[PDB]
């Protein structure tokens, strides 16, 4: 029901937040 | 042909990229029984478009390699540890046949040697154990001994005999009525009635013990072995 | 006709099967990474050809400069 | 855990769904030739005509060795990798102390042609080697039978005697005490000697200590294994220079560690 590794979790939005922006930075450059 | 082939290789890459998929969703959840190590054993195992066709009667044991064009007939069995390859050609059993247990009916891999023959298994024919079938034709109601091996060329006569442990030669055709044995093989005997009558009723006895196994083998898989295999400790 | 993208973008399905062939895998062993390569291929050639364009630019001012120093010595 | 972690996982869910359509869209490319590899159905003990094998506890039985009806078993007997032991239409005993080797094929027969059909015996401390067939014959206690051999009905091996390997023992034939037989026919060669002797003893001792690594390995559960892929990995290679420079002794955990009576030394 929920992933309970925490570490793994901030690992995943910091991965996330990476792509989301590379992303903005292309399309606002 | 061509465009078979490359449209079987782009569907693998498609497979392999959803697979990794599935794998990285399920590392997203934190599991990781994808990584269990379990046996991609298959009974019948298809090279691109050569699958095995096998008859809805034909018993075949779980554990038996059945691996590209291999035709089984009706009333026909496999046995356990049994290995039968129709790749570079093709390998027919007939009707009533029982090739018995860590049996190898195979082709040749490779056509350096010579145009690959295929293997040929007539009707109610008994196959003893351990016997190496490679590129022969064996024809209806004839007895090969368990542990005998046949090259390729060789044809055994309808009601023709291949004694145990006999290693008989490429191109050696065994004439009908006659009992060839030892390495390599010659002419020993003459074939007897009762020896006739033997066989016959072999090959019917060994279709209704395959019909037997193959009965206890369609049993459901026990949930209680599965669930002392997962709560081991 | 033959362009940047075209190039590089070959250039880098190229590069991840020469890497697959050095590691003595499949050529297509894991195709998402050949998406990637040619991506990034062809990123690096239009980058490449940017590039060079303004280094001709900035060398042109520098030789302009270099030779206007130069021609100061018959004055 | 929390929101963050549920909204991952609802995530890897969709991740799931998507990665096996695309996994059938490949498939239904592919034409639907690719036969789907499935859930293991080989049963390493098998009943038939109401007839249960019968294992001692302390028996290693690979996992694709295939026991089948009215067989037993002693005790630190080890049935190996792709063997087969089909008691169906009669009986098969195994004693105490025996190897049957790799890829091994035990049978009996409900009648045989002439004289009267009899069960497989295979006494205690015998060894049996690998890819033989052993058919409706009796081996008793402390004998040999070379890899490749094979006996037919009736054949019997008396204690003390030797089938060499890839003979082929005709119908009825006896191998007397303290002999070697060998050759398709199978005939007489030699007498044994006590060192030969000896050798048959130590080498189903030495299979009594190679079951239980064997036995051990075979019965781990998917934790204990991946556990133990990691210290494998792990203490691959050493650098006890940097060991020796932090001060610390690295030692090889006793999971990875195999018992000295299967050791060469
Ligand atoms: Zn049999």
């Amino acid at each position: 029901k929920v992933s309970e590794d925490k570490n793994r979790n901030y690992a995943v939005v910091a991965g996330v937040v990476a792509i989301v922006g590379s992303i903005g930075w292309y399309l606002k450059a | 042909g061509t465009l078979g082939r490359a449209f079987y290789s782009v569907g693998f890459w498609i497979r392999e990229t959803g697979q990794a998929l599935d794998r990285l969703g399920c590392r997203l959840q934190g599991k990781n029984y994808f990584r269990e190590q379990l046996s991609r054993h298959r009974t019948l195992m298809n090279v691109f478009d050569k699958a095995p066709i096998v008859d809805k009667e034909a018993f075949v044991a779980p554990s038996a390699s059945v691996i590209g064009d291999v035709h089984i007939g009706r009333g026909s069995s496999i046995w356990y540890g049994c290995v039968l390859r129709g790749d570079v050609n093709t390998v027919s059993v007939g009707s009533g046949t029982n090739i018995q247990d860590n049996s190898l009916v195979h082709v040749a891999k490779s056509n350096l040697s010579g145009k690959v023959h295929p293997t040929i298994i007539g009707d109610n024919v008994t196959i003893g154990h351990s016997a190496v079938l490679h590129g022969c034709t064996v024809e209806d109601e004839t007895f090969i001994g368990m542990g005998a091996t046949l090259l390729d060329g060789v044809v055994v006569e309808k009601h023709g005999m291949v004694a145990a442990g006999a290693l008989v030669r490429q191109n050696t055709r065994i004439p009908s009525g006659e009992v060839w044995g030892g390495n390599p093989a010659r002419f020993l005997r003459k074939l007897t009635d009762e020896e006739i009558a033997f066989i016959s009723q072999s090959a019917t006895n060994y279709s209704n013990l395959a019909q037997a196994h193959a009965a206890e083998n369609a049993k459901p898989l026990n949930v209680i072995e599965f669930e002392k295999v997962l709560r081991k400790k | 006709p033959i362009s940047a993208t075209m190039v590089g973008a070959l250039l880098g399905l190229g590069t991840q099967m020469y890497s697959n062939a050095l590691r003595k895998l499949p050529y297509m062993r894991h195709p998402w990474e050949h998406v990637v390569g040619m991506g990034l291929g062809a990123v690096f050639a239009n980058q490449l050809v940017k590039w060079d364009v303004k280094l001709k630019e900035d060398l042109d001012v520098m030789l302009a400069k270099a030779r206007a120093a130069n021609e100061r010595r018959y004055f | 855990m929390g929101t963050l972690g549920r909204a991952i996982y609802t995530v890897g869910n969709w991740i799931r769904g998507t990665g096996q359509a695309l996994d059938r869209v490949g498939s239904l490319l592919q034409g639907s030739h690719r036969i789907e590899e499935h859930l293991s159905r080989h049963r390493t003990l098998m009943n038939v005509f109401d007839k249960s094998p019968l294992v001692d506890k302390d028996v290693f039985v690979a996992p694709s060795a295939s026991v089948i009806g009215d067989v037993q078993i002693g005790k630190g007997s080890s049935i190996w990798y792709g063997c087969v032991l089909r008691g169906d239409v009669n009986n098969i005993s195994v004693g105490s102390g025996t190897n049957i080797q790799d890829n091994t094929l035990v049978h009996v027969a409900k009648t045989n042609i002439s004289g009267k059909v009899l069960p497989t015996l295979i006494g205690d401390n015998v060894t049996v080697g690998h890819s033989a067939v052993i058919h409706g014959c009796t081996v008793e206690d402390d004998a040999f039978v070379g890899m490749g051999a094979t006996l037919l009905d009736g054949v019997v091996v008396e204690k003390h005697a030797m089938v060499a390997a890839g003979s082929l023992v005709k119908q009825n034939t006896r191998i007397p005490s303290g002999e070697v037989w060998g050759g398709n026919p199978a005939k007489f060669m030699r007498k044994l000697t006590d060192e030969e002797i000896v050798y048959i003893s130590q080498s189903a001792k030495n299979y009594i200590n190679l079951a239980q690594i064997h036995a051990s390995e075979n019965s781990k559960s998917f934790e204990q294994i991946e556990v133990e892929r990691a210290l494998r990995k792990k203490y691959a290679r050493k650098d006890e220079d940097y060991d020796s420079m932090l001060g610390i002794t690295r030692e090889t955990p006793p999971e990875l560690i195999l018992p000295d009576n299967v050791l060469p030394g």
